[PDB]
């Protein structure tokens, strides 16, 4: 199958419906919100790795707030809910890219393109690292350019 | 700093994982060599390359250790989840365990061409920790050994951010590699 | 992997290519036919439980008219399409949603809005039960009037 | 009735699950108590919860009832789903059974704080029978036993309308939490 | 989960994102080029049996360039990519066909709608096998007119 | 020749699977009743529907095949997929195997009204070769044993285009049906 969690509502007046992160999750950044459009881009698709992020991060907090700690894990809940939350071959894709020398994904840099006058984001996406270090801005403006085209072209047609 | 096109900029994001210790266990290491993987805020577990054996005897006491259930759930699930994945897995007299008292010690021989145990062990190392001269998808290391370990939580992994994400595709692949034992299983 | 399973034709004049259910299927209701449109909606939809329910309703048709009953369970063939009829994760969506304690879905009774003059219908989806029984309708007024948006939406975006 | 906008109405369906009788299991329970689990329509399950056990005997002779094929494949697959789906099983002096002649019957002690085989058992029971003081994914109830047995078809489950998704999504998840008990496998 | 694998970058000059089969690929056919948008065309679906065998050709192409064969084979990388690359399901709902008696899917020819004059070309589709023979022309001629409907309907909107 | 609306053609292909023999095992048959898997341009096995049986003692030395790994990990890895994918199996005897000096040997014996070991391993079968009185998903075929062997790498299937489909779908279903045999496992 595929995955099925649907995300929380987050308490963000600028973006109803898309999950904001808050200080804690973003390391020495403080908060930034997303909005619904880039959350919800990934309810079809299986090819990206920061939404299943995200997704993880909202089912950790709905299992903090609505059940109880205790002090002791319950990784029951994960093991159910892992291919409810997140795509199961994605890592195969970037295991396999890693294996053959392509650069994969980190999981742990994401990158997006913040528009800096409306404050809209893309959904963030791996910085791809390779070599045992991060890959050069100019290695990949490339697919920079890329995501650059796409959000202009998705902006413009849900417009119209 | 990073302005493509007019007005879009390359912001980057870095995701403190640490939020996600309360559900998930997260996969960090030090100086590529000492691997970890830390449960809740408590409990961890070593993953050192080494030319050193902690343990000198070929068993692993695993109904012995459900029979007195002294252990945490979470890390016992999270070897056997690390041992459903080894691609292959057909040589039984590598893998050494120690569970008395509830301590998690399991220790891997990685003595050996390829076609070897240790080709896929570490295959499934980096499967989990992401980190780190073979080639033709055979991986080769200096080190005679490998060591998983009980251990409490520090910040001891100043090489990698902590990540859940080895974990969860390890998940992907258990049993999927397996060898038949028995007709009936 | 997904669902494959294509649904067989059925013997409606009114509906052509969509999954009509006959008096037995639907209890004190006689029968009722639907249309081409809301089955053939979760061709791409992982989220959806009644679409599913109708697939593994044509699967045992299939099973009874092409085969032999024998009058002895053939637990063969629904093991081996259970993961080609229905989606595997959205039962496990379900059930976290009942263990935290928000209304989940029964898989027994179905909610539609079924247009009176041309009779078309949006795909039933699942009606919530919580604490023991079943939600209001005033409980989940706002998901009815989502649906009806949607319906709203996507006739006019097809008829045009 | 329940009228929306101007012209939409909330017509309901009540689906016939019995339909499905000659294909699929279909689960449906009488008094919160007693669930059933009817395959077929000559040949269902009892599922009680109860404080008084049918078996005094901690054995399970699953091998011993594969030799002897005399006994049901429908329902010897429904119980290997069912105890396949046991989140992180590990005790197993618990569970008991009884095969002879064909019959299906098993036993589960619920004897016991949490991390107990009690709750991933009424778990899987919940996520098979759908009907239902715990917390923090911890579960305890007042009956000390749980007996599944072997019988004939009624319509003996009012409280609840009979449904296959219980057994659908049991197959999801069976093998998923296992615990490993030898390196070979 | 589902496929994750992304076709490699192929050499062909006329399709410059789309997989182009050699000579020792097509038995007896030299060298043909498909397009980018063919190819795509799965990158959301999941009933469709050339694309994943074009997804495995291309995992053999890399796995060959970018490994050493050794002269002995190395499994491991297709029993971890085989979800990575193709449908899981497909297959049995192709195996569920032709148990029933239905034409099912040989997975040997496969037949598509050459655009003679601008060289476009359908995704392929597996030509139905029944009873021990290839099923003729005329039994699934509406088939056939359902796929030149649909190429014409996809690219008449794709190009406004 | 098939010229659909005014331009469009009935081009069709044939793909030479030969081109994956590097990674991939492939399945054809040569006169209905040879079925054969080969991988790689230099090992394959055959699949011989027959009434002679090359085997006469009920053993699968499958524990000592593993102590002297003396065999191609390939067919070892071919077969344990074939025997996890055999729908309910619960009758052992019928099972044979040899595996000395490497040589990968496993005859079936199809002995039985339905519910028959024989049913389950024709499903098998044709789900991985594919090529080929019996109603109501019950299968059944005059010949009494079906012998699996190693050899070497010919053309010698005329009647089946090589593809490794039959290979790839069975790995979907092992372990699926499968029996429990113990209460741990
Ligand atoms: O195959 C098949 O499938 C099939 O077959 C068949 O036939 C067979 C054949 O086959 C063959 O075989 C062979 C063999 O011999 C082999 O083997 C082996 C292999 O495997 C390998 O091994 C390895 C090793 O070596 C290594 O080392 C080791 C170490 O490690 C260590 O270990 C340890 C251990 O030991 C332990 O264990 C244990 C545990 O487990 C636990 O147990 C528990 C218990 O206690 C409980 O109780 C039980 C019960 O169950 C019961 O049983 C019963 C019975 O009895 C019944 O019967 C009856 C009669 O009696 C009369 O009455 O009549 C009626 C009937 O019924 O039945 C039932 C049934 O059905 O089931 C049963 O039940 O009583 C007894 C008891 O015991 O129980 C439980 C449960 O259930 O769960 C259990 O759990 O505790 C105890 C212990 O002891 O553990 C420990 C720990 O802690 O951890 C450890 O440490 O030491 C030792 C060493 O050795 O190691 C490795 C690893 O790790 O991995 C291994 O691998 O190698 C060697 C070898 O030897 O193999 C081979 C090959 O493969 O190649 C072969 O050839 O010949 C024989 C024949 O027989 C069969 O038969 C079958 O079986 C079935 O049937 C029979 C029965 O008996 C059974 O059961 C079944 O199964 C099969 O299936
Ligand atoms: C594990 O993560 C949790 C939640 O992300 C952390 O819990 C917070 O810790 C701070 C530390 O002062 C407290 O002020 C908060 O009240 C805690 N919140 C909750 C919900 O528990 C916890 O600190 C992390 N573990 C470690 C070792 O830092
Ligand atoms: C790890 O494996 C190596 C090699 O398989 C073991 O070294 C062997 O030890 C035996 C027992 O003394 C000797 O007879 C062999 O000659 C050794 N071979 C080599 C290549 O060193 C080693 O003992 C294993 N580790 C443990 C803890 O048993
Ligand atoms: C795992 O189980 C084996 C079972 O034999 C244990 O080996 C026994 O250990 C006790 C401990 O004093 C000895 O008295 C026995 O003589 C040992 N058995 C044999 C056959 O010699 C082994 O100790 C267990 N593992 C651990 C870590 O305790
Ligand atoms: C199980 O379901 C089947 C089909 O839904 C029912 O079979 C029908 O039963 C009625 C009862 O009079 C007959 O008139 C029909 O001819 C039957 N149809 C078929 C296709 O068998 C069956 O009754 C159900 N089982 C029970 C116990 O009611
Ligand atoms: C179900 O479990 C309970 C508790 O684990 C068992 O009760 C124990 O029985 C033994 C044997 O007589 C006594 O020594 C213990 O003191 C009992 N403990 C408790 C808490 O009652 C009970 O026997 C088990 N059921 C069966 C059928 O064996
Ligand atoms: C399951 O298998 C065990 C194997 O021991 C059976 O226990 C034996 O039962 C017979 C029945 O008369 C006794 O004669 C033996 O003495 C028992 N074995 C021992 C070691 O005492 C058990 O009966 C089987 N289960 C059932 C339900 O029959
Ligand atoms: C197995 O497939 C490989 C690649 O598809 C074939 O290898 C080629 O064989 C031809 C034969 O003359 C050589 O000219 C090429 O140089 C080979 N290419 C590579 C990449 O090895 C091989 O021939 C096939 N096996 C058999 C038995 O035909
Ligand atoms: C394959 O199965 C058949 C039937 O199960 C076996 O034939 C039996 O052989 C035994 C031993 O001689 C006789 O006592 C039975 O009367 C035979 N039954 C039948 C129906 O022929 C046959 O032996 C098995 N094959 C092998 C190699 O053992
Ligand atoms: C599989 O293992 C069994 C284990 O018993 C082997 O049977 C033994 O074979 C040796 C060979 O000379 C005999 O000396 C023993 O007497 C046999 N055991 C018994 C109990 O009689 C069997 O040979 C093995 N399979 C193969 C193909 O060798
Ligand atoms: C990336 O750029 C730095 C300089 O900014 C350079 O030192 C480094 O070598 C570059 N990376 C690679 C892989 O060349
Ligand atoms: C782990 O986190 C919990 C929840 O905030 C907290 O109560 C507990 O003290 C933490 N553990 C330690 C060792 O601080
Ligand atoms: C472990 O042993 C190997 C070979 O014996 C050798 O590289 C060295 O002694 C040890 N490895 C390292 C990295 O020190
Ligand atoms: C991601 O990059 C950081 C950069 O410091 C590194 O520490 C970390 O190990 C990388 N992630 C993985 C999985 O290696
Ligand atoms: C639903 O409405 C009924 C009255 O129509 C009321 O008795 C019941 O309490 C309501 N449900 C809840 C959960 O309040
Ligand atoms: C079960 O259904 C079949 C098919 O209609 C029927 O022949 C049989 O009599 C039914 N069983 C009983 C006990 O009525
Ligand atoms: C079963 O035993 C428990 C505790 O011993 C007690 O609630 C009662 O005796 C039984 N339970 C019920 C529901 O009657
Ligand atoms: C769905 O609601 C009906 C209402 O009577 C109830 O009987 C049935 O048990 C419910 N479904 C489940 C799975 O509990
Ligand atoms: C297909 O057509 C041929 C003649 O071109 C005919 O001989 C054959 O019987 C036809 N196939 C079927 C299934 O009738
Ligand atoms: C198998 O293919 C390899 C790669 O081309 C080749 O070197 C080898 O000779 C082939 N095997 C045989 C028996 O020709
Ligand atoms: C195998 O035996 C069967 C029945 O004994 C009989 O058809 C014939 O002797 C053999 N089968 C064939 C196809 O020759
Ligand atoms: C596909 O058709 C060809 C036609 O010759 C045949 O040889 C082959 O066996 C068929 N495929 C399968 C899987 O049977």
């Amino acid at each position: 199958g595929t995955f099925t969690w649907t995300l929380s509502d987050s308490e963000g007046k600028d973006t109803p419906g898309g999950y904001c992160l808050t200080r804690w999750m973003l390391i020495e950044a403080e908060l930034k919100c997303f909005g619904n459009t880039a959350v919800a881009k990934c309810n079809e698709k299986h090819d990206e790795e920061f939404c299943d992020m995200l997704r993880l991060f909202d089912f950790n907090k709905q299992a903090i707030q609505r059940l109880k700690a205790e002090a002791q894990m319950s990784i029951q809940l994960i093991n159910k809910a892992v291919n409810a939350l997140i795509n199961d071959q994605l890592i195969m894709k970037n295991h396999l890219r890693d294996i053959m020398g392509i650069p994969y994904c980190n999981y742990s840099k994401y990158w997006y393109l913040n528009h800096t006058t409306t404050g809209r984001t893309s959904l963030p996406k791996c910085w791809l690292v390779s070599n045992g270090s991060y890959l050069n801005e100019t290695h990949f403006s490339d697919d920079i350019e890329q995501q650059a085209d796409n959000m202009i072209t998705e902006m413009l047609q849900k417009e119209y | 700093t990073s302005l493509y096109k007019g007005v879009y900029e390359l912001q980057t994001l870095e995701l403190n994982m640490e939020t996600l210790n309360m559900t998930m266990p997260l996969s960090c290491t030090k100086n590529n060599s000492h691997h970890y993987i830390m449960v809740g805020n408590e409990t961890g577990l070593e993953l050192t390359l080494t030319n050193t054996s902690i343990i000198n005897h070929k068993f692993c006491n695993l109904s012995d250790a459900h029979k007195k259930n002294l252990y945490d759930h979470a890390l016992m699930s999270i070897i056997s989840t690390f041992h459903l994945s080894i691609p292959n897995f057909n040589q039984y007299e590598a893998m050494s365990c120690d569970f008395n008292g509830g301590k998690i010690s399991v220790q891997y021989n990685l003595s050996h061409h390829c076609g070897t145990v240790a080709n896929g062990v570490l295959q499934t190392f980096m499967r989990m920790a992401w980190g780190g001269r073979g080639n033709w998808d055979c991986i080769m290391t200096s080190y005679q050994y490998l060591i998983i370990q009980n251990t409490t939580w520090e910040d001891h992994c100043q090489f990698s951010r902590p990540s859940p994400i080895g974990y969860l595709g390890l998940l992907s692949q258990r049993t999927r590699d397996i060898y038949i034992s028995r007709r009936l299983l």
